[PDB]
DNA sequence: ACGGCTCGGCCCGGCG
DNA sequence: CGCCGGGCCGAGCCGTGC
C-alpha cells in the first residue's frame, strides 16, 4: 500500500536502491537505520532527522538518524554531467541541477 | 562501544515536506516527480495501481454510506435514523443537516482522473474509474439536473475517448 | 526595460478585480499600440477580453512584445494598496520581476514575481445576434439584486420597443419592464421577439464594480450566449460571453 | 482465455412446429415513464445541504400518503384521526390512526411502538394477549400501519387491533384463455464469471429450440412464448475487493457483448424482457431506470429482446407480472427471526404484505434520493418474480404466486464463506392463463 | 505538544452555560447559572457548602458530602463511614455527588482575588466528569495555566509528545 | 515485570462457571477488557497460561466447548477483520477450532464494538455482539506468539500443552 | 512555560520559594524529568543535559527499553518531576476500564 | 380591490422592520379608514400594535374591509429594495396575489403569496399608570445601550420631577438621572413614587432604530407592564406593550 | 486506517 | 450606520460478493 503524499524510495531488492552496511553509530543500533543528510536534501527533504519509513529486510519500520561517515548518493545533472555527492553543503548547491539520481545511498543496520 | 562515527548528530532537515503541502493534488504531483527521479523505483504504473487503492476506496465507500445515513440537528446533537417529516429538528426549530455530504464524495474524483490519464494503468482500474463517474453522475439525477449549458466542449476527458473507441 | 505610468490607480485596481473575479491566472500580452488579456473561466462558462491603448495612457514607452504572466491573486492585493488619486507605474528591468510603484506623497515599489502561463488562443466567431439593448449599470445592477431574490436565474425577452427582464420562484415573482419612453434604456434594436435564460451568480459577478453613469451594451439571440459591453475610458472596450441556461 | 461465446449457434429443430398465437402483451409500468419534477429552493440562494434532505422528506411524504390511500379500502378501518389532534378527543370513542413505524421494542406486558406521521408522533402500546401480537411482531421499521385503540391523557395510546395494507381475500376470476400461452423466468446469469455454468446453460438454450425428450415437453416448448430475466445477468467489474481473479472476461464491455452473443440464439417466435440487477452497469440505488446505454448497447440491439426497469410491471393476455430483483428480502431474512435464504418464499409473503419492496432505511440496500416512491406496489399482481438469492421457491398467499427464479452460477468463496447452498440451473415454467407454475426444469445435470 | 480532543484548561465541568467551546469566563461574565454533578464539600465549624478543599470564611478543612440516590439526605464524611456508605433510612448505597446549580460568577471572582490574576480573557473547561467520584479541580491552577500558555491532562499534568531515538 | 498495565486493566474479571451441557462440571473463564487490546502479543499468551496453571492448582476441570460455540468464535474472527480491524493476523478457520477445541480455560469478554452476530443465544455467553478483547486475545496470543508460549512452557515446567508444540 | 507555572503556583498559591528559577531553556540543565509510554502505568526517572535542534528524543537504549518502547517510529511523553508530584491525583482517573492507562501510579528511580 | 399609493418607501421598510422583529407571521386589516395591525410576540411577553389611518397615504382608496395575511421576512425583503425617494404601491386585484411595485426611474414589480394566519383579538383598555413621562428617542436609546454592557435587567425608577435608570451587576453600575430642566426631559406627570424592572433584549428590539427628534411617551406602574408609544407621520402611530421580568 | 477533508455558526474588522 | 467577507472553532465521515 501507499498513501497518497508519502513516497516509495525502493522496489524490493532492486540494485541501486538502498547498499546495505553492517554497524552501529553512535545514535542508531536499537531499530534505527543510519542515512546520510545528502540522500535526506535529495529526496525533496521528505525525509527528516526522525521520519519513520517501512522497511524490508530486517524488520518492518525504522527511523532514520544522520550519519555522515557512509556515502551518498550518485546524480546524474541536467548538462550530462555524473557527480558523487556524500557531502551536506554539496547537495545544497546541487540539489536544483538533478535529472536522475543513479544511486541513493547507503544505509548501516546493526 | 560503536562501529560508526557521525560529525553532528542534528545535522540535515529537520522537517518533512508533507507536512509543507496542502492539496491532495499537490501532494501527489510532488511524490510522483520523487519517484520518477529515483531510478529503481519504476513509478510509472505501479505507483498509480498501488496509490488508486488509497482513492477508490475512499470513493466507493462515501458512496455507499451516502444513502444510508443518519441526520442530526445543529443546535442539539441528536441523530434520527430517517429524515424527520417537517424537514426540522422536532425538539427545535433548527434546521438538518447531513452527516455524507456530497461534496465528501467527489473530492478525490480530479485526482483519480489526473492518475488515470497521465499514466498506463490495467485496463481495469480505468473501467473502474470511468463507472464510478457514470454512477456518481446518476446518482443525483432527479435532484441536480443539469441546467447549465458551456461555451466549448471536449476538455481532453478520457471517460468519453474510450467510450467512443 | 519598458515604463508604465497610469493616472487614477484606484480604476486600475478596479479594473483588475473585475477581471480576476472569475479567473485565477491570466497572462498580459502588450504590444507597441498597447497592452490586451484575454482568458476563460475553469468553468468554460464565461469569457473575458480587455484592451488598453495608448491613449488612455499618460506616458507609454515600450519595446517591442513581450508576454508576462502574474498571479491574479497577488496583483489584485499589491493593487488594492494604492489611493484615488496617486499615479500607478509599472516597470520591469532584465530581472523577471514586475516593479509596482505608486507616486503620491510618497512613493512605494513593490517587487512581485512572474509567473508562466501556458496561452490558448480561445476565439469564438461573431454570431447571429438578433437584438440590442443599451441601459445604464444602475439599472441592471438593481435588477440582478432583485432578481436573486426569488430564483437562481433570471429571464431576458426583447421585443419592438420592450425590454422585459424577469425571474420567477416557487411562489413569489419579480418582474422589471421599461421601453424607450423611459430613462434607464438609450435605444434598443430587435429584428424578431427573443428569449434565453442566464445564471444570477454569474450575471452578479460580472455586473458588480460598475459605474452608475455607465452605458452597457447587452447583445443576445435565441438560446445563444449573451455579449455585455462597457467602454472604459472611451478608448478601452470590455467584453463578457456567458452561456445561457436550459 | 477470452472467449466471449462468439461462435455459440442453436438452430430451430424441423420437427416441432410452433403453434401461432397472437402475442397481446403492454408494459404497464416503467420507472423512466413516470416523469419526476426536481424541487424548488425555498429561496434563491440555497445550497446543496437542504435539497438532498428536502428530496427525502418528500418521498418518505409520498410513500406514507400513498400506503394510507392502500390501507383506506377495506371497510373495517374507519373514523380515522389525525395524530396531531388527538389531545382533543374523548377517552371512550374507537379511533385509528396511520403512519410510519420509527421503531419497536420488546417488554414483558408487550410490544411499544413509535408511529409518527405528517403532524407528529406518538407512542402506541400493544398488549401481549392481543389476537394479533404474532402479525405484529414480525414487522420492520418504516413500514406504513393502522392502529385501533383507546388513546390515554397520560401518554401512551392503547391499541387492541393491528393493521397491515395487506391484500383482499376475495377476486373474481378472469375469463378463460383461448389458446395455451407459456413463460420462463431466468435470473443472476453473471456471465463473465469462473462460476458461471456456460454448459448447462447452452443446454437449456437446446431445450427452448426444440431439443426435448418427452412429448409433453414437446408440447410445452412449442408452447413457450415468453421469457423473463430479472437481473443480475453479467459478474460486474469491481463489485467486492479481490474479484479480479474471479473473472474469466475482464471487461464489462465484452461481459455484455458475450451475454448478447449468447442470447442471440434464442427463437425468433420469443420476446424476451430483460431488467437490471446489482451487478449490471447502472444506477447504484434503486429503482433503477434501465442500463447503462453506452455499455449495454450489444443487448439492446437485439432483435427482440425488450429493456425494462426496477420494479417493471408486465400485461401478459390480461395478467399482470410483477418483476423485481429482490435485494428487499435481505431485510426480512436479517430481521424476523426463523427465516433464511434457503427458504425465501416466505420474506417474499411478508413483502407482499407490507405492500413494499425495500421498506428499511439505512440497512441492507441503497434507497437513491427521488422525490417520488415507485417502490410502493400500487396495483395488486398476478405473480411476483424474484431472485438475488440463489436458491428456488415458489409459494401461492390468497391467490397471487411468488416465484424466486434461482441462479445460473455456481457456488462461490463468498456463499461457501457464509454457508449459502445455491441451486443454480432451475428454471420455471408458468401459464398464462392460471398464473400459477406448472413445471420444473432442471438443467443441474452438467453444471 | 499534548492537548485533549477540545482543549481544555481546568478540569472544571460547566455544562452549557460555556457554550460551544465551555468557556467559563464567558458563563461568569454573563450571569448565568449551570447545573452540572460535583462534589460538595462542607465545613464541620460554621457549614459551608461548595465544591472547595478549604472553606474561605476560616481556612478549615472541610470534609466531602454523601447524598443517597433516591432519597436526598446528605451525611458527611464522618458520619458516613459509621453507616458503612449506605443511607439509613434507604437500603441504596450512597454517591460523593448530585446534580447541583452552581454561580460560575462568585467562584471566578474568588479564584481571581485568590491568585492576583484578572486579565486573562478565556478559561475552558470540560462539559462533564469522567471520574466516579466527580471532584473538581481549584480555579486558581487554571488561571495559572491560561495565563502562561499551557494544558491539562486526563490525569491533571502537562504533557509533552515526542518520537524517541537512541 | 509490573510495568504494563495487562493486569490491571486487561483482565476485567475472573468468575468460576459451569459445564451445564455436558457434564456439569467446574471450569474457569477470563474476561478480557478494551485495555488488553494494546498490550502486546506476549502479554495475552502469558496471561492464558496463568490462567491454565491456575485453574490447574485450584483442582477444577476444563471447558468443553460446543459446536455452536466454535462456530460463533468462528463468524466472530471472520467478521471483525471484515468491518473493524485487519487484525495483523489471519488465522485459518481450521487453526481457530484446533485452539477452542484444546484451550482448558474459555476465554470471552464483554461487548466492544456495535455489531450484531448471527449465531445467537449462545449457553454461557451473556452478548450478541462483537467481543474484541477475547478473539484478539486468541488470534494475536496463543497462535502468533506459539514459538514463545512453547519456549515459556518448557522453560516453565508446564505439561498439557502438546497439541501447541506439534 | 511549565517551569514558569510552576513557579507561579508555588509563590502565588502554596507561599513557598520558586524553585527553578529559569529565564531561558538553558537553565533547566540538571532538573529531573518523568517519561512514560502511553501503554503502562509506571515512569521511570530522567535528568536534562542538553538541548538539540531536531524533532525527536534522544536517551539511552536502556531509557527506551524501561518504558516497554522499540524506538523505531514508537512516540512518548514527558514532564517536570515536581510538576507531577504537585499535580497529579488519582480522583481525576476515569472510572471506566483504560482510565488508569498513562498513569504515573509508581516511578522507578534507578 | 385597493390600490394605495404611499411616498418616501424607506421609511415604510423601516415601520416593517420594526415590525418584524418581533412576530414573524400576522394579518393585516384594511379599511376606509386606514390599515391596523397587531400582532403577539410567539414568547407571550411584549405585544405590539400598529395602526395608520388613511389619510397619511397620498392616494387611499377601498371598499369594505378586508384582511391581509403575510409573511414578514418576504415583505421586509422586498420593502428593503426601496431607495429614499421611491413611490411605494400596494395594489390588489380578484386573484389571490398581492403586488408591490416600486416606481421610480425604473417601475420594478413584486408578487407576494397571501397566507392565512390566525387572528386573536384582545382589546385591552386603559390600565390604571402610576407614571407617564415624555422623552426624546436618543435619551432612551444612549441609556439601554449603556445598561447593556452591565448586566440584562434595567430598571425604571420614576419619582417627583425625576426619572432615574438603573442596572446592576456582579461588580459593575451604571445609572442615569434625567430632571425638567434637561432637554431630552419634555414633561413628566407622576402620582406617587413608582419602579419595576424590564428585559433588555426586548427593550434594545422595541427602541433600537428610533428617530433621534422623537418624542416617545412611557407609561408604567408597579411591576406592571410598560406602554411605549411614539407618533410617526404625526397621524400614524406604534403601541408597545412589555410585560416585566419577575 | 486515522489524520485529512467537507459543512455550519459566530464574532471582528474594515469599508463605503 | 449598516453590510461583506474572512478566520476561527466545533460536528461528522473514510472498498465488501447472499
Ligand atoms: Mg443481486
Ligand atoms: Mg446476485
Ligand atoms: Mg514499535
Ligand atoms: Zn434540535
Ligand atoms: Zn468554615
Ligand atoms: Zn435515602
Amino acid at each position: 500500500e501507499v498513501i497518497g503524499g508519502r513516497p516509495l524510495f525502493s522496489d524490493p531488492s532492486k540494485p541501486g536502491g538502498f547498499r546495505l552496511r553492517y554497524g552501529r553509530s553512535r545514535a542508531s543500533g536499537f531499530a534505527t537505520w543510519g542515512i546520510n543528510p545528502a540522500t535526506m536534501i535529495l529526496v525533496d527533504e521528505f525525509l527528516a532527522i526522525g521520519t519513520q519509513l517501512k522497511t524490508e529486510r530486517p524488520g518492518k519500520g525504522a527511523v532514520v538518524t544522520p550519519v555522515t561517515t557512509i556515502e551518498g548518493p550518485i546524480v546524474k545533472l541536467k548538462d550530462g554531467s555524473v557527480l558523487r555527492v556524500d557531502d551536506y553543503n554539496l547537495a545544497l548547491k546541487v540539489r536544483e541541477d538533478v535529472e536522475e539520481i543513479l544511486y541513493l545511498g547507503d544505509a548501516v543496520i546493526a | 562501544k560503536f562501529t560508526h562515527d557521525t560529525d553532528d548528530i542534528a545535522l540535515g532537515p529537520k522537517m518533512s515536506l508533507y507536512k509543507q503541502l496542502g492539496d491532495m493534488e499537490e501532494k501527489v504531483r510532488r511524490q510522483l516527480e520523487v519517484a520518477k527521479r529515483i531510478r529503481a523505483v519504476d513509478e510509472h504504473g505501479v505507483a498509480e495501481k498501488i496509490l488508486n487503492s488509497h482513492l477508490i476506496p475512499d470513493l466507493r465507500g462515501n458512496l455507499r454510506s451516502f444513502t444510508r445515513q443518519e441526520f442530526r440537528c445543529v443546535k442539539c446533537n441528536t441523530k434520527f435514523r430517517r429524515p424527520p417529516l417537517n424537514g426540522k429538528c422536532p425538539v427545535c426549530g433548527g434546521k438538518i443537516v447531513l452527516t455524507v455530504s456530497k461534496g465528501a464524495i467527489e473530492k478525490y474524483l480530479g485526482t483519480a482522473k489526473m492518475l488515470v490519464t497521465e499514466y498506463n494503468v490495467k485496463n481495469y482500474t480505468r473501467q473502474r474509474i470511468c463507472l464510478t463517474e457514470r454512477d456518481i453522475d446518476s446518482l443525483f439525477e432527479n435532484v441536480f439536473p443539469e441546467t447549465q449549458l458551456t461555451l466549448i466542449v471536449n476538455p481532453n476527458d478520457i471517460c468519453q475517448r474510450l467510450v467512443m473507441a | 526595460p519598458f515604463e508604465i505610468v497610469f493616472e487614477g490607480a484606484k480604476e486600475f485596481a478596479q479594473l483588475i478585480e473585475t477581471a480576476s473575479r472569475l479567473i485565477d491566472e491570466a497572462a498580459f500580452k502588450v504590444t507597441e499600440e498597447g497592452i490586451s488579456m484575454r482568458a476563460m473561466d475553469p468553468s468554460r462558462v464565461v469569457l473575458i477580453d480587455l484592451n488598453l491603448p495608448a491613449s488612455i495612457f499618460s506616458k507609454y514607452e515600450v519595446d517591442g512584445e513581450e508576454t508576462i504572466g502574474v498571479n491574479m491573486d497577488h496583483l489584485k492585493k499589491v493593487l488594492k494598496r494604492g489611493k484615488a488619486k496617486e499615479t500607478l507605474i509599472l516597470r520591469k528591468g532584465e530581472e523577471n520581476f514586475l516593479e509596482i510603484s505608486l507616486q503620491g506623497t510618497a512613493t512605494r515599489t513593490f517587487k512581485l514575481p512572474l509567473i508562466d502561463v501556458e496561452e490558448i488562443e480561445v476565439d469564438l466567431p461573431e454570431l447571429p445576434f438578433t437584438a440590442k439593448v443599451v441601459i445604464l449599470g444602475d439599472v441592471i445592477k438593481e435588477a440582478v439584486k432583485d432578481a436573486s431574490l426569488v430564483s437562481d436565474s433570471m429571464k431576458f425577452i426583447a421585443k419592438e420597443n420592450e425590454f422585459t427582464m424577469r425571474a420567477e420562484g416557487e411562489t413569489q415573482e419579480v418582474e422589471v419592464k421599461l421601453t424607450l419612453e423611459d430613462e434607464g434604456l438609450l435605444d434598443i434594436e430587435v429584428q424578431e421577439e427573443t428569449k434565453s435564460a442566464y445564471g444570477i451568480s454569474y450575471l452578479s459577478d460580472m455586473v458588480k464594480g460598475l459605474g452608475k453613469a455607465d452605458e452597457v451594451t447587452i447583445k443576445f439571440g435565441n438560446e445563444m450566449p449573451m455579449q455585455m459591453e462597457y467602454y472604459i475610458r472611451d478608448e478601452g472596450r470590455l467584453i463578457f460571453l456567458l452561456a445561457p441556461r436550459v | 482465455e477470452y472467449s466471449k461465446y462468439e461462435d455459440v449457434v442453436i438452430e430451430w429443430n424441423p420437427s416441432v412446429t410452433p403453434v401461432q398465437i397472437e402475442k397481446n402483451y403492454e408494459v404497464k409500468f416503467d420507472v423512466r415513464q413516470v416523469k419526476l419534477r426536481p424541487p424548488k429552493v425555498k429561496n434563491g440562494s440555497g445550497k446543496e445541504g437542504e435539497i438532498i434532505v428536502e428530496a427525502y422528506a418528500s418521498l418518505f411524504k409520498s410513500r406514507l400518503s400513498k400506503l394510507k390511500r392502500i390501507l383506506r379500502e377495506n371497510p373495517e378501518i374507519s373514523n380515522v384521526v389525525d395524530i396531531g389532534k388527538l389531545n382533543y378527543v374523548s377517552g371512550d370513542e374507537e379511533v385509528t390512526i396511520i403512519g410510519l413505524v420509527n421503531s419497536k421494542r420488546e417488554t414483558n406486558r408487550g410490544l411499544i411502538f413509535e408511529v409518527e406521521d405528517k403532524t407528529g408522533i406518538v407512542k402506541v402500546f400493544l398488549p401481549k394477549d392481543s389476537e394479533d401480537y404474532r402479525e405484529a411482531f414480525k414487522v420492520l421499521p418504516d413500514a406504513v400501519v393502522a392502529f385501533k385503540g383507546f388513546y390515554s391523557k397520560k401518554g401512551i395510546f392503547f391499541a387492541n387491533k393491528f393493521y397491515l395494507p395487506d391484500v383482499p381475500l376475495y377476486r373474481k376470476q378472469k375469463p378463460p384463455l383461448e389458446e395455451k400461452v407459456y413463460a420462463i423466468l431466468i435470473s443472476d446469469i453473471h456471465v463473465g464469471s469462473r462460476e458461471f455454468c456456460e454448459k448447462a446453460f447452452l443446454k437449456f438454450l437446446e431445450w427452448l429450440n426444440g431439443h426435448v425428450e418427452s412429448k409433453e415437453e414437446e408440447e410445452i416448448v412449442s408452447r413457450v412464448k415468453y421469457l423473463i430475466i430479472a437481473g443480475d445477468v453479467v459478474d460486474g467489474i469491481g463489485i467486492y475487493p479481490g474479484q479480479y481473479s474471479d473473472l474469466v472476461i475482464p471487461d464489462i464491455f465484452d461481459q455484455y457483448e458475450a451475454l448478447a452473443n449468447l442470447l442471440a440464439n434464442v427463437p425468433e417466435h420469443i420476446t424476451m424482457f430483460i431488467g437490471p440487477g446489482n451487478a449490471d452497469a447502472a444506477r447504484p440505488a434503486i429503482p433503477q431506470p434501465e442500463f447503462y446505454k453506452e455499455y449495454a448497447k450489444p443487448i439492446y440491439k437485439l432483435k427482440n429482446a425488450i429493456i425494462i426497469s426496477n420494479p417493471a410491471v408486465i400485461r401478459l393476455h390480461g395478467r399482470d407480472f410483477l418483476i423485481a430483483h429482490g435485494r428487499g428480502i435481505e431485510d426480512v431474512v436479517s430481521f424476523v427471526p426463523g427465516l433464511t435464504h434457503h427458504k425465501p418464499g416466505l420474506p417474499m409473503v411478508e413483502l407482499l404484505k407490507m405492500r413494499h419492496l425495500a421498506p428499511t432505511f439505512g440497512g441492507k440496500v441503497p434507497i437513491a434520493p427521488d422525490p417520488e416512491d415507485l417502490l410502493v406496489i400500487e396495483e395488486v399482481p398476478d405473480l411476483v418474480q424474484m431472485g438475488h438469492v440463489h436458491v428456488y421457491d415458489a409459494v401461492v398467499y390468497r391467490g397471487v404466486q411468488l416465484v424466486n427464479s434461482a441462479t445460473w452460477q455456481a457456488q462461490t468463496e463468498f456463499q461457501k464463506m457464509v454457508n449459502i447452498v445455491p441451486t443454480p440451473a432451475k428454471v420455471p415454467v408458468v401459464d398464462v392463463e392460471s398464473a400459477r407454475v406448472v413445471k420444473v426444469l432442471d438443467f443441474s445435470g452438467w453444471c | 505538544e499534548r492537548k485533549m480532543k477540545p482543549p481544555v484548561q481546568v478540569l472544571f465541568p460547566i455544562g452549557l452555560a460555556g457554550g460551544s467551546s465551555r468557556d467559563i469566563k464567558k458563563a461568569a461574565e454573563e450571569g448565568k447559572v449551570a447545573e452540572v454533578e460535583i462534589a460538595f464539600f462542607k465545613c464541620p465549624k460554621c457549614g459551608h457548602v461548595g465544591p472547595e478543599h478549604l472553606c474561605p470564611n476560616c481556612g478549615t478543612r472541610k470534609e466531602l458530602l454523601w447524598v443517597c440516590p433516591r432519597c436526598n439526605a446528605e451525611y458527611p464524611e464522618s458520619q458516613a463511614e459509621g453507616y458503612n456508605y449506605t443511607c439509613p433510612k434507604c437500603n441504596v448505597k450512597l454517591r460523593p455527588y448530585a446534580k447541583r446549580k452552581i454561580r460560575p460568577s462568585e467562584l471566578l471572582n474568588r479564584a481571581m482575588e485568590n491568585v492576583k490574576v484578572y486579565g486573562v480573557d478565556k478559561l475552558k473547561g470540560v462539559m462533564g466528569m469522567t471520574s466516579g467520584w466527580k471532584m473538581p479541580e481549584p480555579l486558581e491552577k487554571g488561571l495559572l495555566r491560561a495565563k502562561n500558555d499551557v494544558y491539562v491532562f486526563k490525569d491533571g499534568t502537562i504533557r509533552f509528545d515526542a518520537t524517541d531515538a537512541p | 515485570e509490573g510495568i504494563v498495565s495487562a493486569p490491571i486493566e486487561g483482565i476485567a474479571n475472573v468468575k468460576i462457571k459451569r459445564n451445564t451441557w455436558a457434564d456439569n462440571s467446574e471450569y474457569l473463564a477470563l474476561y478480557y477488557a478494551g485495555p488488553i487490546r494494546s498490550s502486546g502479543g506476549t502479554a495475552q499468551a502469558l496471561s492464558v497460561l496463568v490462567g491454565d496453571y491456575v485453574r490447574r492448582k485450584l483442582g477444577l476441570d476444563r471447558f468443553k466447548p460446543s459446536e455452536k460455540h466454535i462456530e460463533r468464535m468462528v463468524e466472530e474472527v471472520d467478521l471483525y477483520h471484515r468491518a473493524v480491524t485487519r487484525l495483523q493476523y489471519h488465522p485459518s478457520p481450521e487453526e481457530v477450532r484446533l485452539a477452542m477445541r484444546n484451550i482448558p480455560i474459555e476465554i470471552t469478554g464483554e461487548a466492544t464494538d456495535d455489531v450484531e452476530v448471527s449465531h445467537r443465544d449462545v449457553p454461557g455467553v451473556e452478548t450478541n455482539q462483537l467481543r474484541g478483547g477475547a478473539i484478539l486475545v486468541l488470534a494475536e496470543g496463543v497462535l502468533q506468539k506459539a514459538k514463545k508460549l512453547v519456549k515459556y512452557i518448557d522453560k516453565m515446567g508446564i505439561e498439557g500443552w502438546e497439541w501447541l508444540k506439534e | 512555560k511549565v517551569a514558569k507555572f510552576v513557579d507561579d503556583l508555588l509563590e502565588k498559591f502554596y507561599g513557598l520559594p520558586r524553585f527553578y528559577n529559569a529565564e531561558k531553556m538553558e537553565d533547566l540543565i540538571g532538573h529531573l524529568v518523568i517519561g512514560l509510554a502511553p501503554h503502562t502505568s509506571a515512569g521511570i526517572v530522567g535528568r536534562i543535559i542538553g538541548f538539540v535542534d531536531a524533532l525527536v528524543g534522544y536517551a539511552h537504549p536502556y531509557f527506551h527499553a524501561a518504558k516497554r518502547r522499540n524506538c523505531d517510529g514508537d512516540e512518548d511523553a514527558v514532564m517536570l518531576l515536581l510538576d507531577a508530584l504537585l499535580n497529579f491525583s488519582r480522583y481525576y482517573l476515569p472510572e471506566k476500564r483504560g482510565g488508569k492507562m498513562d498513569a504515573p501510579l509508581v516511578i522507578t528511580t534507578r
